[PDB]
RNA sequence: GCCCGGAUAGCUCAGUCGGUAGAGCAGGGGAUUGAAAAUCCCCGUGUCCUUGGUUCGAUUCCGAGUCCGGGCACCA
RNA sequence: GGGCCUGACUGCGAGGCCUGCAAGCCGAGCAGGGGCGAAAGCCGGGCCUAGUGAACCGGUGGUCCCGUGUGGAAGGGCCAU
RNA sequence: UGGUGUUGGCUCUUGGUCGCGCCUGCGUAGGAUAGGUGGGAGCCUGUGAACCCCCGCCUCCGGGUGGGGGGGAGGCGCCGG
RNA sequence: GGGGGGAACCUGGGGAACUGAAACAUCUCAGUACCCAGAGGAGAGGAAAGAGAAAUCGACUCCCUGAGUAGCGGCGAGCGA
């Protein structure tokens, strides 16, 4: 009822079983049977409701380590700052222009962030804005230091936001880490999340941790463990 | 009703007290008592048939206490307490408490 | 005194302690009321909010 | 009240068993039919050395059922009473039963152990079991006759 | 005081688990009828109480508030 | 009528009025910190005399005073209400 | 009068608690039924193909859903839309 | 061996109201009067699963003090270690 190539990955975990911060991170790879750099992830469920207009639990945190992910930015900003904007990890800017420049379908960005000043990014922000890429400082991707916030960008900084199904969303890196890797990337994962609770919650902030990988199974992983 | 033929509970002379009002706990104002009025707690006495010695034997004994019984009455089985009548058994079976 | 003219209470939005107590008709002005008073905390004159007595 | 079982039941287990039920079937239905023993240091004791007794009375029960099991298995029981057409004036249960082997059969069986759910108003032949053992199934078959 | 209920067509009330505000009552008109009638045909009209947030959109979902209704108490 | 402002203040209070008590009343002035006005000055609610209710019980906000061997906490006190 | 004790066995059925297992989600557009969030440039079948037939669910009627057979490596994928 | 009697005195089971609250229900009268049971020249109690704060004492009983004290109380009357 899968791929065999996948099945095979069916095959070699153990669903009920609970394993560490590490174990996974053995078995992430080791799932990592796609013919690419398959994406480590870890979804660990959150204990929170998106539905209360109080529980946006949306931030940030550069993991180390890397995360084999690309990660083009798309920064915006003006007044001297299209120069550290193209510096520091941007590769489109700018820095005013760039909205009339949106088709849309230039989308040739794998992030894009703004300074505050922009401005005049969100009304143009309406099918820039719906698949997740409109300017928000909420977490990390806005700012006056906007190459310093693309910095950290190519550094790791992996994003998590709620969902409308309670769950929160972010991989620790590719499929291609090893544990001890990934061991700093999984905890990084769970501290800044546990950093990040709306406070006022039934119970735990989060229900569960699995792992699985780009076409790979799922995993029963111990968090803080 | 009577004692307990085992643990001797008696009934007793307790105090119903009609309370009213908000408990202080509660943030209410105070439990006003309404009234006071005696009454009994009567222990909750069964009737418990035993065929000890051949013989069925029945004792107003409490409710907690009624496994107690058949404790004595396994522990009469060390007793030499036949043909006696359920007057002497009964009184034996006390004795063995 | 009344039902329309309500009671309220003015605290200090620097001491956070409820240093007035007073009324107003919500009809005639239906928003929290907030005066520079004088905070005996703060020891100085302060926007009092109109918290709800 | 964990009570010893002293013999296999179809919802509590079997000899040897030591379970754990609510006072009312045990001690109002199994202490009074032995079928069970509540769980003193002193039944533990005599738990094991006994064990070795309650299976032997057990294996006995086994063996008088075959040997009985055959004895009576094959004949007939007839009842001469007071009946009607198609009724009885009269009524039977298992202690007539009892009278029936005891008397008329001269072969001696147990009337509680006969499981007999109504007292028989009607005439005829029918099928008991017997079952002095468990899963000992001995059919017998009975007649009414006026 | 606490709890909860709804705020929708002139009314009653539907109401999306977010794509549309709707059923009938009332109104009017047409046919209709000797009157009464009923019927019938068709139109009637709404921030979906207000604020917001979410998601592409929210009547819906939601946070607040108000009204609103009831209950559940307590009253120095 | 308009301008600005919130003194419809905090801690107080000389002193008096009235008065069985309790209550009620008026108040300079002082300090803190402000409003107004250039300033002098006024502002501790309303031109006044009615719009109100002792204590207890309890609520709620603060205080951290007490906290039953100790530390907390329960709970109380005190201020506000 | 409801709880409880005294006060038990046997079944039958139904409402909740967590187990999981599954399927379910349809404005248009969009290939088709788009549940969202993340990763996704790849899947995958001789741990037998798209195909075609049969069996049941749903179906918002286009299909989805699963299973059995022949077939049994050709269909799908971001990208196109 | 018990029976039953014994002026008061004593436990133990039961247990009022009048009365005060200037009414009165909580409360007080009071666990008093009285009833029953038990004995006894006394009874009861009595040798810490205590007391209470000193790391202190060391069964019980009774007298004084503590002390009208701590407290309890329609925080009233009053009660009161
Ligand atoms: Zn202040």
């Amino acid at each position: 009822k899968h791929g065999k190539r996948y099945r095979a990955l069916l095959e070699k975990v153990d669903p009920n079983k609970v394993y560490t911060i590490d174990e996974a991170a053995r078995l992430v790879k080791e799932l990592a049977t796609a013919k690419f750099d398959e994406t480590v992830e870890v979804h660990a469920k959150l204990g929170i409701d998106p539905r209360r207009s109080d529980q946006n639990v949306r931030g940030t945190v550069s993991l180390p380590h890397g995360l084999g992910k690309q990660v083009r930015v798309l920064a915006i900003a003006k007044g001297e700052k299209i120069k550290e904007a193209e510096e520091a990890g941007a590769d489109y800017v700018g820095g005013e222009e760039i909205i009339q420049k949106i088709l849309d379908g230039w989308m040739d960005f794998d992030a894009v962030v703004a300074t505050p000043d922009v401005g005049a990014v969100g009304s143009k922000g309406r099918i820039l804005g719906p698949r997740g890429l409109l300017p928000n400082p909420k977490a990390g991707t806005v700012g006056f230091n906007i190459g310093e916030i693309i910095r950290e960008i190519k550094a790791g900084r992996i994003e998590f936001r709620n969902d409308k199904t309670g769950a929160i969303h972010a991989p620790v890196g590719k499929a291609s880490f090893p544990p001890e890797k990934l061991a700093d990337n999984i905890r990084a994962f769970i501290r800044a999340l546990e950093a990040h609770k709306p406070e006022g919650a039934k119970g735990t902030f989060l229900r569960s941790v699995y792992v699985t990988t780009t076409m790979g199974p799922s995993v029963r992983i111990n968090p803080h463990s | 009703s009577k004692v307990c033929e085992i643990s001797g509970k008696r009934p007793i002379v307790a105090n119903s007290i009609q309370r009213r009002g908000k408990a202080k706990r509660e943030g209410g104002v105070g439990k006003k008592t309404t009234g006071i009025s005696k009454r009994r707690q009567y222990p909750n006495l069964q009737k418990v048939r035993v065929r000890v010695a051949g013989q069925e034997i029945t004792f107003r004994v409490a409710a907690s206490h009624i496994p107690k019984v058949y404790e004595l009455v396994e522990r009469a089985k060390g007793l030499k307490l036949e043909g006696l009548s359920p007057k002497e058994i009964k009184k034996e079976l006390l004795k063995l408490l | 005194a009344s039902e329309v003219r309500i009671k309220l209470l003015l605290e200090c939005t620097e001491c956070k302690r409820r240093n007035y107590a007073t009324e107003k008709n919500k009809r005639n002005t239906p928003n929290k009321l907030e005066l520079r008073k004088y905070c005996p905390w703060c020891r100085k004159h302060t926007v009092h909010r109109e918290v709800k007595i | 009240m964990k009570v010893i079982l002293l013999e296999p039941l179809e919802n509590l287990g079997d000899v040897g068993q030591v379970v754990d039920v609510k006072p009312g079937y045990a001690r109002n239905y199994l202490l009074p039919r032995g079928l069970a023993v509540l769980a003193t240091e002193s039944n533990l004791k005599a738990l094991e050395a006994r064990i070795r007794a309650q299976a032997k009375r057990l294996a006995e029960r086994k063996a008088e059922a075959e040997r009985l099991k055959e004895i009576l298995e094959n004949l007939t029981l007839t009842i001469p009473v007071r009946a009607g057409e198609t009724k009885i004036y009269g009524s039977v249960t298992a202690k007539d039963i009892a009278e029936a082997l005891s008397r008329q059969h001269g072969v001696t069986i147990d009337p509680k152990r006969l499981a007999l759910e109504k007292p028989i108003k009607e005439l005829g032949e029918y099928v008991l079991t017997y079952k002095p053992h468990p899963e000992v199934p001995i059919q017998l078959k009975v007649s009414v006759v006026a």
